[PDB]
């Protein structure tokens, strides 16, 4: 019969954009360790979780402008029994600031391009955010944007302002964001002003939700008697050939007749008629088989075949 | 081998989600970082425990089989690491390959 | 554990290129080398071979700093494996991970 006591010196500390570290220490007054104790952590706000852990520290990626709050408890499992202690608790308050002082409607967008130097094919990722100023913001207030990807945090260098000073957009032509990346992008927007505190605002984006896939390039259509050969190239991206879904759209400008084919290869053979001008476009997305569902590209520019 | 497999076992995973995610008391090891490949041993023991926990009626049985073949492939890749002894200059090249990579494309806490 | 900075990794690379000639100097040595390029699967063997170069070479000079660097990269890699299973989470969250894994396995190998 053992009697479990809660962990002690439970603290939360901010270690970077939308990132914290929970720590605690085993209870000095615990029935001596000859049994291995573990911990149960429960995140209470802003976004619920619990999970068990086996050491006395835990990282959590989370939004902070709403304040964060967490609890931890000690547990002991074995043959015939589970036991768990009362909880310790801790929280960070929401940052200081009036309600409408805060940035609103932040959208962020990623896109890939190719380094046309370096002798070796690697790629580059830009980032582009916009937001609006929020209704209570005082006239003199200035907003600043920071981003984080994995261990690298940068502050925005080149903004775009509304017609009286205030930053409303940001652009990074390069970043430390990996293309094929599978981690969260965290964005923070601070502010300041003569006449009071400004509420920060942060959020977490998943890359697949904001990566503006590039259209296919070099779509070619060769019309031969009655068959049309369409062809295109893999979009500019760091996902390999076998990772794309395409939609090919063939449109008869003579009568309206429309054909769209979804497929994973780079070529398509469609039967056609010989008295029409057709326009053909192609669209692209990366396969749910390589990453979670994201966005479709624009359609390539119309090319025309037939008379 | 096993190209065909994965793509199919993904949508299989997708359709059997609500069923799998129904034991809310169950806890499985999940890495805290994204170098997935360092963690296959854990990833596979979690599937094992999931599998012993979930009722073996339906097309779900197929999801597990599939995961077990993927398991086989990975086991084989792993045996290929220590299979073929070679001259030192060879091993050094590997090492420097391994170090470049560890450098350009792993996150680092 | 020590975050192995990318200058350190980078320094080690340089130190490696230097001592190449000293290191090969055992014609009798054979060392397991992986046929495929999924390093993350082979970290075990990588350090095992390092281990045998080490056990053979004389430590001193910048040659010691080499194995000291590798050693410190090895501990880091173990930090990272322990990190594979110190937290148990809801099925929902393990499913997400399994999914990522499969997708990266699909996009990186062949
Ligand atoms: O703790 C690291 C800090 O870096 C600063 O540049 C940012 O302004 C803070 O928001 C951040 O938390
Ligand atoms: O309001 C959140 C509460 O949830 C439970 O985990 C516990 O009863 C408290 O320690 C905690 O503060
Ligand atoms: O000027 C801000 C930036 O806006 C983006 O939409 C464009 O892609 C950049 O080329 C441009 O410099």
């Amino acid at each position: 019969k053992i009697s479990l006591l809660p962990p002690v010196n439970f603290t939360i500390k901010v270690t970077g954009l939308a990132q914290v570290l929970l720590q605690w220490k085993p209870n000095p007054d615990q029935e001596q360790r000859n049994v291995n104790l573990e911990y149960q952590v429960k995140i209470n706000a802003p976004k619920e979780d619990d999970y068990e852990t086996r050491i006395t520290e835990s990282k959590a990626v989370t939004i902070l402008h709403m304040g964060f709050s967490a609890s931890v408890r000690t547990i002991l499992q074995n043959d015939h029994s589970l036991l768990a202690s009362s909880w310790a608790s801790a929280e960070l308050h929401a940052p200081p600031g009036s309600p409408g002082t805060s940035i609103v409607n932040l959208t962020c967008t990623t896109n890939t391009t190719e380094d046309n130097y370096s002798r070796l094919r690697s790629y580059q990722v830009s980032l582009h955010c916009t937001w609006m100023v929020g209704t209570d913001a005082p006239e003199d207030t200035q907003y600043f944007l920071y981003y984080r990807y994995g261990s690298w945090t940068e502050e925005c260098q080149e903004y775009s302002m509304d017609t009286l000073g205030r930053n409303i957009a940001c652009w990074f032509p390069r970043t430390f964001i990996l293309s094929k990346g599978r981690d969260w992008l965290a964005v923070l927007v601070n502010g300041s002003s003569k006449h009071s505190a400004i509420r920060p605002f942060d959020q977490l984006f998943a890359l697949h939700a904001i990566d503006q896939i590039n259209p296919p390039l070099n779509v070619t259509a060769e019309i031969e008697g009655t068959r049309m050969s369409i062809q295109w190239e893999k979009p500019v991206s760091a996902f390999p050939i076998h990772c794309f879904d395409y939609e090919v759209k063939i449109h008869n400008t003579r009568n309206g007749y429309l054909q769209i084919e979804k497929l994973m290869t780079n070529a398509f053979i469609s039967i056609i008629d010989d008295l029409s001008k057709y326009d053909v476009q192609v669209r692209a997305a990366v396969s749910s088989m390589c990453r979670e569902a994201g966005l479709w590209s624009e359609w390539s520019q119309p090319i025309y075949v037939g008379f | 081998p096993t190209s065909a497999l994965v793509k199919e076992t993904l949508a299989l995973l997708s359709t059997h989600r609500t069923l799998l995610i129904a034991n809310e008391t169950l806890r499985i090891p999940v890495p805290v970082h994204k170098n997935h490949q360092l963690c296959t041993e854990e990833i596979f023991q979690g599937i094992g425990t999931l599998e012993s926990q979930t009722v073996q009626g339906g097309t779900v049985e197929r999801l597990f089989k599939n995961l077990s073949l993927i398991k086989k492939y990975i086991d084989g890749q792993k045996k290929k690491c220590g299979e073929e002894r070679r001259r030192v200059n060879q091993f050094l090249d590997y090492l420097q390959e391994f170090l470049g990579v560890m450098n350009t494309e792993w996150i680092i806490e």
